């Protein structure tokens, strides 16, 4: 019916903590596997935090909010989904203040928000710039994701794809450096070939197939148009104004039936159909064409002058229409080649996340020391800053710092080493030695500096990770009454 | 709550643990199969009140009928049953030899596995003893068929096979089947049981039976024609009744005169239908179902011999001999699909007229045994003796080698194999010796079914064989547990019957021993 | 701390469940290892029975209750497709690897440390194969020992000597010019009405349907085989007309008119017969796949022509390579170009059915392995063995190197791994010890199935050492040590290579399973 | 572990008898036959007393346990621990243990 009081906040903690305890060991290169029992006996031993919670059906509303936020994190950022849930769960697992001490949530939220502003201030001090102009330096960063993948055979090609494709979409003239992989870097699979034939196309691609030979095979100046008896006459006139301009290809938004394709085939042009509105806007920017209301209102200006060429070359038992150019019309297209669909699927998702890494690094050329170094470094600042924190908020303020130790805690647990012994010595290193280094080795299990090991992560990934974990913990703590109602 | 079942991970099937002896359980399923047929072994075999799937009562002692009606669901028993079905190929006897012998091999194998001997070593001993038995069995061949085609010879050797299926009446059946078998042996290299057919007729008793040539059918000739030599025989499955048109053929009748007009039009049409039979040069017609009254006179009009075969197996019997196939229409003048026969006539035997298809012009290699009996269940049980009796001499067309019966070979073959195991060092002697004791189960079956202490029969059979008196078997008698010579009494078994029985029985037993776990599946 | 309709084993019980499943699957398949091993039955539920020791059939066709065990079942499907053997021993090593890992995990050792020991021992184990592999040139005697080593593990030791010479010669018939061996060049045919030991090779193809007419030649020593795909039976009107009739008699006229579509073409077969060497001491054969009327079969038989009907597409492609005649899709364009050439073409007669044989071909680049058996399940049993025996000789020729058997490599690699210290950390020494004792399950199981003591047999072969490269294995008949090279017991290099790479990957991944969560089960 | 594999117990026990003799012979080589001095017995007494106290009465009872033995052996005489009396008294802290050269009477 209705649940209120401390029962609500104590329940949301157990829910978010339970979801975090599942994926504690799926962090780092030693990500432990999880066996999901399907109702039909099917089993998948995946170790991805997203796919695990995606398939696990939950009933608690608080656990759903913790999952949906990680999903939204996965789209905006291609990394850090597992760390958001572990930190958000660990930040909430400190229930000593909520129940035993009877601290109001508004007091803790004042402490969590104060720590978030200080946690962000501590990361930017330990940051390090990047020489993004160097292709080998940025290549050393993208190799962290290429490891243990099928694209490791030609990783140099895999980085050059994502690195240039993002830079082509990178619009630095407007200042904010807006990047949109899904909008301006459309990716499509091409049957046949191999991973080595994967290249970038400087324009828009149309996956429609050629049904009849009466079409333009090669044109230097693509004129791209953009827009039974009674059916014949109404179609005979709408097609007349199109052919009057002598086009090279007609890309209409809505469908082109058989009789409409008949008159278009008399003009010997490629028949394209079933395209969306935004796609037409991208087609127009590819060649400078004009979208018109109806075929009746077509004018001589409706041309794709300036484009490179039109081509309907058959590649691997499939025709492909290209309106590409030898310039940069605010977009690109990744033509992923592969001898089979099994290899094509892996390279698609692999290079997609690789573009997200370069997207975050290029939005701000500032990295941070991973392997628990950033967490233990930030925790040292709050523990020192809390000494001057006059008030009762000092106790939960310090607890947030110790909650960040979970990241090196899980990395040490998966390696099999002593968690207390290394974490104790790890915290001492950040006190005396520099905080920008002395993290954790995820492969060896012992301590190591991050200057000697290139585990440097982006800054925007950690900022949105801590900001989302704190805002998620602040969210569920503000929930004090779960009620029904339609 | 743990600890649950051990070694159970495949569909929850009953997996017997190491203490429960999974191999011991598949053997018990085969031992129970032997007890169902161990009592029916021999001339004094006990009958089984079998209840058919049609809720029909039948009292018989035939092994093939018991297993065909007993739904054997255990796979370990199906293998031995498959050997019985394979026993029916290449020989028509020795079925219970496979059940009794294999049951003794598996029953005795448990005594070895319980000691600790590996199942793979038990199999090597039985395979060695089976190979050794095939070397000793030619040496036990006492007599051989002279192949004189003499009824006195064929009937004498046939008495052993007829007994244990229909005891007491082995004199009549041996003479009749001898008269039927001798008439085809001149057809050298073509003898088969398919030629010697059987036709049961309700009658006084078994003594009133006889043999007649050609494909005999109990149903007398319905028509008035006594004899006809016409080759073209038109067989129709559809009976003589009111015609129906395959097209619409809507027949509307309102008044009483119109009923009589259409009735006359049908008789005029049927008169034309039977007219078409004679137009195609065929004075013979067969019918499956009923025969009309007006069409009956039409058969006598053109002197067309009317024939009635209500049984489906009787119809298919003619389709493969004369060639006349049954068509779905009623009297279609299809002269191409008709049959060919040299002579067709009616004959009265035992106060009953029966249709005959005799081959007068042709050489003729087909016969039929017309059995008489006051009970259908009795004639059917006698028919099973004809198959096991005729098939005994289908084997004698091959190498003619007879061995003594009555458990005589089983003791000598056991005595010769036991000596081979005593002098053979190693572990194979344990399974070789038990292979000899498996043969002793067959005399033990004959003695138990005759009401005699079986251990006294084995003690006497071994003593006379110790003195070299081979060819000595169990004297079938209730008040005399002694033994007698099987040669002097005329009891003889077939060589190939024992050869293929010892071979298939060992493979069935070895195939069961090689299995250690029954597992379910799904496609 | 849990939600409704959800369950998860957070502690190490997830490993105890997966480790228990592998031990259970180990105890099942260990009884069918080698020739002395026992057989397993496969009841389909509907009543069918199938006996087989091949682990892939006991994992692909059979159904398993445990969800974790079904993962290892899919691995055998992968192991079979790459090498064709080693699916049973792959499951034993996984169970024994996980068994030894559970012994150390109970002592507080992390699973990830054990997997690092397997990766180090695996890389050392692969190098040991390169040192002991014998690159003996492929000959008849060498392949006989290899095919015998494979076929004895699927039969009753009676069809081994029979099937060995057939399987060896089947590959040699197609192996020449250093070409990659293709198994599509050998077709497998089954036949009832005969015993099991009657299996033999056929130099050419075998077809199901043959000539059915009295006036046919029982054997054709030579002929110009004509390949065709045109039906010589009653067909529809192929011209600008149709079927219109007023009665049953007028309908019969359309049959006479429609039959003229074939009658002009049936004589066309007689024309090319008389044309291309129609004189004496010659013959002619038709292998038209589609149906043929008895009239055309009756007509051409008078001219002395063997005509066949109702064949398969695959047989027609093989027939063209054997003969040389290209398929004619229309009799109107007949010519000698559509003809081939072959030797003895006879008809094999069984008790009821009869089969066509095209033996003595010129250059077919293909043969057929005629299987004969009395029972249906025995045919499927022998077929699975020959397919495994063919891949065994294929791997021996495709990869010219072979290695010993009888667990001699496992006994040797176990001693090699013990004499090898880590280079990444010290605790990996435990994982190497688990890998060493895991490989010994094969020589242990072979002693169990043969009826010998597990410990006495292993200690003898493991204690046997000398001051030279010496092999040693388990003697299944005597139980004493045995040098596999001195007896003709050889395995493949790719089998043992893929075995170490397969067992290490799956035993690793099963150990990395930290929790088992139900996805709404 | 080996008995579950079908090994008899009597075989394992015969290995223990062999391992015992080998282990017993190796013990003869590792033993140090040095002379027993106060510096050595303190290491023995500390090693024995640490396993029964809170690492605070070590130096307290060590010097008492060692000196109690040296007072009752000289000239290679046979030793007897019954020569040392063990008394107990209250009203003092645990660290007040000390020696008594003479004897205590009730």
């Amino acid at each position: 019916k209705r649940e209120s009081g401390r029962k609500v906040q104590s329940g949301n903690i157990n829910a978010a903590k339970t979801i975090a305890d599942i994926i504690r060991t799926c962090l780092g290169p030693k990500s432990m596997m999880k066996m999901l029992l399907d109702p039909m006996g099917g089993i998948v031993m995946t170790n991805d935090g997203n796919a695990i919670l995606r398939e696990i059906q939950v009933q608690h509303p608080a656990a759903k909010s913790m999952i949906e936020i990680s999903r939204t994190q996965d789209e905006e950022v291609g990394d850090g989904t597992t760390s958001v849930i572990i930190l958000a769960g660990e930040m909430l697992s400190v229930a000593e203040h909520f129940l035993e001490q009877q601290m109001h949530p508004t007091v803790v939220i004042s402490a969590y928000r104060k720590a978030l502003d200080d946690m962000i201030s501590t990361l930017k001090k330990i940051s390090i710039p990047v020489d993004i102009s160097d292709s080998d330096m940025m290549l050393n960063i993208i190799n962290s994701s290429i490891t243990t993948k099928a694209i490791s055979r030609w990783s140099s090609l895999a980085c050059n794809i994502a690195l240039d494709a993002v830079k082509m979409v990178q619009f630095e003239e407007n200042g904010r450096k807006e990047i949109d992989i899904k909008k301006y870097a459309r990716v499509e699979k091409i049957p046949g070939g191999i991973i080595e034939d994967s290249c970038v196309l400087r324009g828009v691609m149309i996956n429609k197939d050629v049904t009849h030979p009466r079409m333009r095979r090669y044109i230097k100046n693509p004129r791209i148009v953009l827009l039974l008896q009674m059916e014949e006459e109404y179609i005979q006139q709408l097609c007349e104004d199109i052919i009057q301009l002598k086009p090279d290809v007609v890309i209409t938004e809505k469908g082109i039936s058989d009789l409409a394709q008949h008159y278009l085939m008399r003009a010997n042009i490629t028949a394209i159909r079933r395209v969306r509105k935004t796609d037409n806007n991208r087609i127009a920017r590819a060649c400078g064409a004009r979208i018109v209301s109806r075929p009746e209102e077509l004018r001589e200006d409706d041309v794709g002058t300036g484009a490179g060429l039109l081509e309907i070359k058959k590649i691997g038992d499939e025709y492909f229409t290209f309106i590409t150019d030898c310039k940069d019309p605010k977009a690109c297209t990744i033509l992923l080649r592969g001898a089979s669909k099994e290899i094509l699927s892996e390279v698609e998702r692999n290079l997609q996340d690789a573009m997200q890494v370069c997207r975050n690094v290029l939005l701000d050329p500032q990295l941070v020391p991973g392997g628990g170094a950033s967490e233990m470094a930030v925790a040292h600042a709050l523990t020192e800053k809390s000494k001057a924190m006059t008030g009762v908020e000092q106790w939960p303020y310090r607890a947030v710092a110790q909650a960040l130790e979970v990241i090196p805690r899980t990395l040490i647990q998966n390696c099999g080493a002593s968690t207390i012994r290394l974490l104790t010595s790890l915290r001492a290193k950040h006190t005396q030695e520099n905080c920008e280094t002395w993290g954790v080795n995820g492969e060896t299990g012992t301590l190591v500096d991050m200057k000697e090991l290139g585990i440097w992560e982006p800054l925007a990934v950690k900022l949105q990770t801590y900001k989302t974990a704190v805002e998620t913990a602040v969210l569920l703590l503000r929930i004090d009454d779960i009620v029904s109602g339609h | 709550k743990a600890p649950g079942f051990a070694q159970m991970l495949k569909e929850g099937a009953k997996h017997f643990s190491g203490l429960e002896e999974a191999v011991y359980r598949n053997i018990q399923a085969c031992k129970e199969l032997a007890q169902t047929t161990r009592t029916a072994y021999g001339p004094n075999g006990m009958n089984k009140m079998v209840i058919n799937h049609l809720e029909k009562l039948f009292v018989t002692n035939d092994a093939a009928t018991i297993l065909r009606e007993l739904e054997v669901q255990h796979p370990a028993a199906k293998m031995i049953v498959m050997a019985s079905h394979m026993q029916e190929q290449e020989v028509g006897d020795g079925t219970n030899f496979v059940l009794v012998f294999a049951g003794a091999l598996l029953e005795l194998a448990e005594e070895l596995l319980r000691i600790g001997l590996s199942v793979s070593e038990v199999i090597e001993g039985y395979e060695i003893a089976c190979r050794k038995a095939h070397e000793i069995l030619p040496n036990l061949v006492c007599c051989s068929a002279k192949n004189l085609r003499d009824i006195d010879e064929v009937s004498s050797l046939l008495r052993t096979s007829i007994m244990s299926k229909q005891y007491g009446n082995e004199v009549f059946l041996a003479k009749l089947i001898a008269q039927a078998c001798v008439s085809i042996f001149p057809d050298s290299g073509h003898f088969n049981v398919d030629n010697i057919r059987v036709c049961k007729i309700l009658g006084s008793g078994i003594s009133s039976s006889s043999v007649l040539h050609g494909m005999v059918f109990k149903k007398e000739t319905e028509g008035d024609v006594t004899s006809v030599k016409d080759a073209k025989i038109a067989v129709y499955s559809c009976p003589f009744d009111g015609m129906i048109t395959e097209t619409k053929g809507t027949v509307l009748i309102k008044t009483a005169e119109e009923l009589m007009n259409f009735s006359k039009g049908e008789e005029n049409l049927m008169d034309a239908q039977v007219k078409a039979i004679a137009d195609t040069g065929a004075n013979v017609v067969v019918t499956g179902g009923k025969v009309a009254d007006m069409a009956l006179h039409y058969a006598n009009k053109y002197n067309i011999m009317l024939v009635r075969l209500n049984s489906k197996w009787d119809l298919r019997r003619l389709c493969k001999t004369v060639g006349a196939t049954a068509l779905p229409r009623l009297t279609p003048p299809v002269l191409e699909e008709m049959g060919h026969c040299d002579s067709v006539y009616l004959s009265e035997v035992g106060d009953t007229q029966v249709v005959v298809f005799k081959h007068e012009k042709e050489d003729g290699a087909i016969s039929t045994i017309v059995l008489r009996g006051s009970t259908d269940n009795l004639m059917d049980d006698i028919e099973r003796a004809v198959d096991d009796g005729v098939n005994t001499f289908k084997v004698l067309t091959r190498d003619k080698r007879l061995v003594p019966g009555g458990g005589a070979t089983e003791i000598e073959l056991a005595k010769q194999i036991t000596s081979y195991g005593e002098t053979c060092p190693g572990l194979e002697q344990y399974a070789i010796k038990k292979f000899a004791e498996a043969f002793e189960a067959i005399p033990r079956a004959l003695a138990e079914n005759s009401g005699v202490k079986a251990n006294e029969v084995i003690s006497k059979l071994y003593a006379v064989h110790q003195e070299g008196n081979k060819n000595v078997g169990l004297d079938i008698e209730a008040e005399v547990p002694a033994v007698k010579d099987m040669l002097e009494a005329g009891i003889l078994d077939t060589y190939l019957g024992k050869y293929w029985a010892i071979k298939l029985a060992t493979n069935a037993a070895v195939t069961v021993l090689r299995v250690d776990q029954i597992i379910m599946a799904k496609p | 701390t849990l939600n409704p309709k959800a369950e998860v084993a957070r502690a190490q019980a997830a490993l105890a469940v997966n480790i228990s499943a592998a031990r259970g699957l180990q105890d099942v398949l260990r009884t069918n290892l080698g020739p002395k091993g026992t057989m397993k039955m496969l009841v389909s539920g509907a009543g069918d029975i199938k006996l087989t020791k091949d682990g892939n059939v006991l994992l692909h066709e059979m159904q398993i209750q445990h969800p974790t065990a079904s993962l290892i079942a899919k691995v055998a499907t992968a192991q079979d497709d790459i090498t064709g053997d080693g699916t049973t021993s792959n499951v034993l090593i996984i169970g024994e690897l996980l068994k030894q890992a559970d012994l150390y995990i109970s002592e507080g050792l992390h699973p990830r440390i054990i997997t690092e020991g397997f990766e180090a021992a695996k890389e050392k184990a692969l190098q040991f194969l390169e040192e002991v592999k014998v690159s003996r040139e492929m000959d008849r005697e060498t392949l006989i020992d290899v095919a015998r080593t494979s076929l004895r593990t699927k039969v009753h030791a009676e069809l081994a000597d029979v099937l060995t010479e057939a399987v060896v010669d089947s590959i040699l018939a197609i192996k020449k010019q250093d070409e990659p061996i293709d198994l599509f060049m050998i077709e497998i045919m089954e036949m009832k009405h005969k015993s099991e030991t009657d299996t033999s090779l056929i130099r050419g193809l075998v077809l199901d349907h043959g000539a059915r007419h009295p006036d046919m030649k029982k054997r054709v020593e030579d002929a110009y085989i004509l390949t065709c795909n045109v039906s010589l039976e009653y067909e529809k009107t192929e011209v600008n007309s149709g079927f219109f009739y007023k009665s049953a008699e007028e309908r019969e006229k359309l049959v006479k008119a429609e039959r003229k579509f074939i009658e002009d073409r049936v004589k066309k077969i007689i024309e090319l017969k008389r044309k291309v060497c129609g004189d004496s001491d010659k013959g002619f054969v038709v292998i038209n796949q589609k149906g043929i009327d008895p009239f055309s079969l009756d007509a051409l038989s008078k001219e002395g022509i063997v005509a066949l009907r109702r064949a398969k597409r695959r047989n027609m492609e093989r027939l063209t390579l054997a003969c040389g005649g290209v398929a004619l899709n229309s009799f109107d364009d007949l010519s000698p170009d559509c003809l081939g050439h072959a030797g003895l073409v006879y008809e094999y007669t069984l008790g009821e059915e009869k089969f066509t044989f095209i033996e003595k071909c010129n250059n077919p680049r293909s043969v057929t392995l005629l299987i004969k058996g009395p029972n249906k399940h025995t045919l499927t049993q022998i077929k699975d063995a020959v397919r495994d025996g063919l891949r065994a000789v294929k791997n021996a020729i495709d990869d010219g190197c072979v290695v010993p058997g009888a667990g001699a490599v496992e006994v040797a690699m176990a001693e090699a791994l013990i004499k090898h210290k880590p280079s990444v950390k010290g605790r990996a020494q435990l994982g190497v010890q688990a890998f060493a004792d895991a490989l010994l399950i094969i020589p242990k199981v072979l002693a169990q199935n043969s009826g010998f003591d597990l410990q006495e047999t292993l200690v003898k072969i493991q204690a046997e050492h000398s001051e030279s490269g010496q092999l040693v294995g388990v003697d299944l008949n005597t139980g004493e040590p045995m040098v596999a090279a001195e007896v003709g017991v050889w395995d493949n290099y790719c089998v043992k290579k893929q075995l170490l790479h397969s067992c290490t990957v799956i035993a690793t991944n099963i150990l990395l399973v930290d929790e088992i969560m139900r996805a709404g089960m």
